């Protein structure tokens, strides 16, 4: 399992900003596969952010409900993040991980994006 | 006392069924394991001591709740046995049977969606079994099935016990 995660940069306090996810490699079935993002603001630990299941149910920390949506496109085996009004806090690296059958934790293999607000 | 040699028996059975080793996904809620068990079976008796029976198992649908994740697991299969036994008294037998049962696994969640895989997995069994009737013949037995699933296919594989009453026509 590969995962490449892009969109990030430079964004104005207010402004929106969506981020790609996506997952290659052999011995999984995308459709199938729960994917989740996280991110690692300076000076802090890795905080969970977002995922979604196979079923397309999402979920988010309280820290972004109502401002970051969550969303796949099984087709392109790519998931996005699309971020709104965001604050300084959401200054960070994301990451997007992949959680395999038999686990319930999500393996965030990839090199992350940088958000600065 | 056992089937006539070389006489055939049809027979089908309901029990309490029990999974167990149930690890699947991370749900909040309740893992309702125990469950109720069904299943037909057929045999052919060589003599007091041996037969061999060949029957279908419903072992039941084990539900996954939970507030976030959550999801079911499911299984069925066609099982074909030795069966081993002698009297305890003229009427009343002890058994075991072993052999092996191909099943078929469903799983569903939200977590994975849907999956399925079949597979081979290993019967012991063991109980009683008395002759009401030169025809009737009730069974109390416990039947252990091992590893029915996959990790990597469907995210589980549990076994089984099921503590079943039967019931057997014999038509020597
Ligand atoms: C929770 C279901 C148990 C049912 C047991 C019935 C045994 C014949
Ligand atoms: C865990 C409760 C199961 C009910 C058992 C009934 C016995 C036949
Ligand atoms: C009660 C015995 C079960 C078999 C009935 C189903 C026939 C296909
Ligand atoms: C041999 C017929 C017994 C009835 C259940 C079906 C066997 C798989
Ligand atoms: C013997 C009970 C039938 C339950 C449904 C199993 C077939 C998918
Ligand atoms: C007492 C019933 C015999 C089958 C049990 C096998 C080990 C779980
Ligand atoms: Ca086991």
């Amino acid at each position: 399992v590969q995962l490449v995660e892009s969109g990030g940069g430079l964004v104005q306090p207010g402004g929106s900003l969506r981020l790609s996810c996506v997952v290659s490699g052999t011995g999984f079935t995308f459709s199938k596969s729960p994917m989740s993002w996280a991110r690692q603001a300076p000076g802090k630990e890795r905080e969970w952010v977002s995922a979604i299941f196979a079923d397309s149910s999402t979920y988010y920390s309280d820290s972004v409900r109502g401002r970051f949506t969550i969303s796949r496109d099984n087709a392109k085996n790519t998931v996005y993040l699309q971020m709104n009004n965001v604050k300084p806090e959401d200054t960070a690296v994301y990451y997007c991980g992949h959680r395999r059958l038999g686990k319930t934790t999500y393996d965030y293999r990839g090199k992350g994006t940088r958000v600065t607000v | 006392s056992a089937p006539k040699d070389n006489t055939w028996y049809t027979g089908a059975k309901l029990g309490w069924s029990q999974y167990h080793d149930t690890g699947f996904i991370n749900n909040n809620g309740p893992t309702h394991e125990n469950q109720l068990g069904a299943g037909a079976f057929g045999g052919y008796q060589v003599n007091p001591y041996v037969g061999f029976e060949m029957g279908y198992d419903w072992l039941g649908r084990m539900p996954y709740k939970g507030s976030v994740e959550n999801g079911a697991y499911k299984a069925q299969g066609v099982q074909l046995t030795a069966k081993l036994g002698y009297p305890i008294t003229d009427d009343l037998d002890i058994y075991t049977r072993l052999g092996g049962m191909v099943w078929r696994a469903d799983t569903k969640s939200n977590v994975y969606g849907k999956n399925h895989d079949t597979g081979v997995s290993p019967v012991f069994a063991g109980g009683v079994e008395y002759a009401i009737t030169p025809e009737i013949a009730t069974r109390l037995e416990y039947q252990w099935t091992n590893n029915i699933g996959d990790a990597h296919t469907i995210g589980t594989r549990p076994d089984n016990g099921m503590l079943s009453l039967g019931v057997s026509y014999r038509f020597a």
